[PDB]
């Protein structure tokens, strides 16, 4: 009768299936308490730990849940028995930056933020220290309210506060040196009788600071490049273009805007090639998600001019 | 055709 829909903070809502395991995504949206303005920003994904797939409005979530091992087998080289899929509320990857940039809906801001925060904290955002220090300061206000000196002034910025305001990939070596500027800026949000108190203004300010990160809004895919030397990669694909991360470190390897690179289908459906326009070099990415990536690149580039 | 086109 019912099914869990998660948000990227890990919370979830219970929904009623009008047509049982035949219930569509579109129905489910309407199944929850949501308008077609609100539904403009997100849809349903199905994700297990190592594969996330955006659903069409006419797909049937539960059957994809049922059919996951073969989906996994079609799309990845994972062991099927070690992944459990769940349904998620997450950003529509087609959502143009320009349209998002006008978002005023509290609910949408929240879904979008919980997702941005997850991405920030896991290391999928590369941005300079200044940017990271700003976001951390916003997280402090959001999670702990006004700066209050009695508790903080440094000594209450222990690696476990920190853990929750900076990317996990910066937290052992970079961020211990940012702790002063983080508190300074945190003091200014609380001290600012001009910048708004409210939970959705902070969340929105948070998204504002994310909008320029190159990988913002990307859907990730896993893959490999053969420089015997194999580099495991996340392929990021977004409204701005194509991005490769190291799977281990999250180090950004390359970022390419639509127009400054072209792609070719591999000889088989399990790889694709990227030719640099300026660097005049080529590389191949191996991943059984090749067809996905390539269609998302055609579709998102076409959303331009 | 339909059940395998994501995104």
């Amino acid at each position: 009768e019912k099914v869990r829909i998660y948000r990227m903070d890990g919370s979830y809502r219970s929904v009623e299936l009008k047509h049982g395991n035949n219930t569509t995504v579109q129905q489910i949206m309407e199944g929850m308490r949501l308008s077609q303005e609100t539904q403009q920003y997100f849809t349903i994904w199905i994700c297990s730990e190592n594969l996330s797939l955006q659903l069409k409005p006419y797909h049937k979530p539960l059957q994809h849940v049922r059919d996951w091992p073969e989906i996994l087998a079609e799309l990845t080289n994972l062991d099927p028995q070690r992944e459990t899929p769940q349904l998620f509320l997450r950003r529509d990857v087609r959502l143009p930056l320009e349209v998002e940039k006008q978002i005023e809906d509290p609910l949408a801001i929240l879904i979008l933020f919980d997702e941005a925060r997850y991405n920030l904290l896991k290391g999928f955002y590369t941005a300079p220290d200044a940017k990271l220090i700003t976001l951390a300061s916003l997280l402090l206000q959001i999670v702990y309210g006004n700066y209050e000196s009695k508790k903080h002034k440094q000594g209450f910025l222990n690696e476990e506060n920190l853990k929750s305001i900076v990317p996990v990939t910066k937290l052992k070596s970079k961020a211990p040196h940012w702790t002063n500027r983080i508190l300074h800026e945190y003091k200014n949000l609380s001290t600012s009788e001009g910048v708004s108190k409210e939970m959705h203004h902070l969340q929105r300010m948070f998204l504002q600071n994310c909008w320029e990160i190159p990988t913002y809004g990307a859907a990730f895919f896993t893959g490999q490049i053969f420089t015997h030397k194999v580099i495991p990669v996340y392929v990021g694909v977004n409204i701005k273009g194509l991005h490769l991360l190291n799977m281990e470190t999250k180090a950004l390897l390359i970022s390419l805007k639509y127009g400054c690179f072209m792609w070719q289908l591999g000889d088989t459906d399990t790889c694709f090639q990227i030719h640099s326009m300026e660097n005049k070099m080529s590389f191949i990415v191996h991943t059984k998600q090749a067809g996905l990536v390539v269609k998302l690149l055609m579709k998102l580039n076409g959303q331009l001019m | 055709s339909r059940r395998r086109d994501y995104f």
